[PDB]
């Protein structure tokens, strides 16, 4: 099986907020990994602790759901979630694709993004290089899609995780390296953002100017 | 206190070998489950392989064939040697123990002690300097009156670079991207700045890259590139 997490989840201090772990026996550990940090165990089984994690932590599981609710939000709460269990193929161990959990501290902000296509200096080099820019959202947490027309595109993409701007709101950017034959043989390249359940589509083409 | 503490990893290219070890301090590797588990820059946590305690190996099959994971009781650290390495390996590198069953003889997915973990990264890259392109404001960049303009910064080694826009007279609005670590091993970011749509005909952009580890500096100059 794989495990999906969704992307964010988020509670202002003191209030209360719960991550679903979906897997396509059956039971999930949690862990917690703040930035530059090793994971943390959480939570293992259905509700069971290790010593030292608060009693703001519980589990719980509802046929192929696991959930981890935590209780009342610490600013040192925020940081990445991963689900573990047992897999169905040939590994032994699956993990999920991570939840960031967000202590709102500011209002939330909806995600501005710019699409640069290609220089032509770039070209030049033989090379080919979309640029897709996020910024000015919270929480800072996105996710990226690329397309080539309509037909999604995975290979030769880099995205950088969330950072601050100077305004406090978080920046993000994503790369699709392409040859200079690929970006030319399409109509057109597009770069989907989500944010918060909300998507953000822009759209670039060969023939530009 | 109980520790794990990692140690190996660094620059090795495409193809080489690499070993990574794990000692433990204060409790034994013998009679316990040892997993590896590594994370890819800006990446999720991706299983890699687990011994049992009497001996028996599993491993994932992005890592099947070409890694190996050791026990050695006398010194009481863990090992994984790593052979026929690819772009696909780089990343930090964590051991843990993973707690067994109550009833049987099978680990669990708990993992409760951990190390600090150690990078992993497959370049055959050297001191490289970068190339600077740039990001052009035009229709699509501009909104409400202000402008989005920036340079690409690509292919350079070893991190890091810094960014300024006109001499540092221009930092208001400037947000410099962190670097990206591409599959050719090389690095990129992106540095933009956001200004008035007006003063695209008059004023003048220039960023100016700096990668010391290459003595190269290159200002590059901002402009609508109209076609």
């Amino acid at each position: 099986s794989a495990l999906t997490q969704p992307p964010s989840a988020s509670g202002s201090p003191g209030q209360s907020v719960t991550i679903s772990c979906t897997g396509t026996y059956n039971y999930v550990s949690w862990y917690q990994q703040h930035p530059g940090k090793a994971p943390k165990l959480i939570i293992s089984e259905v509700n069971k602790r290790p010593s030292g994690v608060p009693a703001r932590f519980s589990g719980s599981k509802s046929g192929n759901r696991a959930s981890l609710t935590v209780s009342g939000l610490q600013t040192e709460d925020e940081a990445d979630y991963y689900c573990s269990s047992y897999t169905d193929t040939n590994n032994f161990y699956v993990f999920g694709t991570g939840t960031k959990v967000t202590v709102l501290g500011q209002p939330k902000a909806n995600p501005t993004v710019t699409l640069f296509p290609p220089s032509s200096e770039e070209l030049q080099a033989n090379k080919a290089t979309l640029v897709c820019l996020i910024s000015d959202f919270y929480p800072g947490a996105v996710t990226v899609a690329w397309k080539a027309d309509s037909s999604p595109v995975k290979a030769g993409v880099e995205t950088t995780t969330p950072s601050k701007q100077s305004n406090n709101k978080y920046a993000a950017s994503s790369y699709l390296s392409l040859t200079p034959e690929q970006w030319k043989s399409h109509r057109s390249y597009s770069c989907q953002v989500t944010h918060e359940g909300s998507t953000v589509e822009k759209t670039v083409a060969p023939t530009e100017c | 206190e109980v520790q794990l503490v990692e140690s190996g990893g660094g620059l090795i290219q495409p193809g080489g070998s690499l070993r990574l070890s794990c000692s433990a301090s204060e409790f034994t590797v013998s009679g316990n489950y040892m997993t590896w588990v590594r994370q890819a820059p800006g990446k999720g946590l991706e299983w890699v392989s687990i011994i049992y305690t009497g001996g028996s190996t599993y491993y994932a099959d992005s890592v099947k064939g070409r890694f190996s994971i050791s026990r050695d009781d006398s010194r009481n650290t863990l090992y994984l040697q790593m052979n026929s390495l690819r772009a696909e390996d780089t990343a930090v590198y964590y051991c843990a123990r993973a707690l067994k069953l109550q009833f049987f003889d099978w680990p669990s997915h708990a993992f409760d002690i951990w190390g600090q973990g150690t990078m992993v990264t497959v370049s055959s890259a050297s001191t490289k300097g970068p190339s600077v392109f740039p990001l052009a404001p035009s229709s699509k960049s501009t909104s409400g009156g202000t402008a989005a303009l920036g340079c690409l910064v690509k292919d350079y080694f070893p991190e890091p670079v810094t960014v300024s826009w006109n001499s540092g007279a221009l930092t208001s609005g400037v947000h410099t991207f962190p670097a990206v670590l591409q599959s050719s091993g090389l690095y990129s970011l992106s540095s933009v700045v956001t200004v008035p749509s007006s003063s695209l005909g008059t004023q003048t952009y220039i960023c100016n890259v700096n990668h010391k580890p290459s003595n190269t500096k290159v200002d590059k100059k901002v402009e609508p590139k109209s076609c």
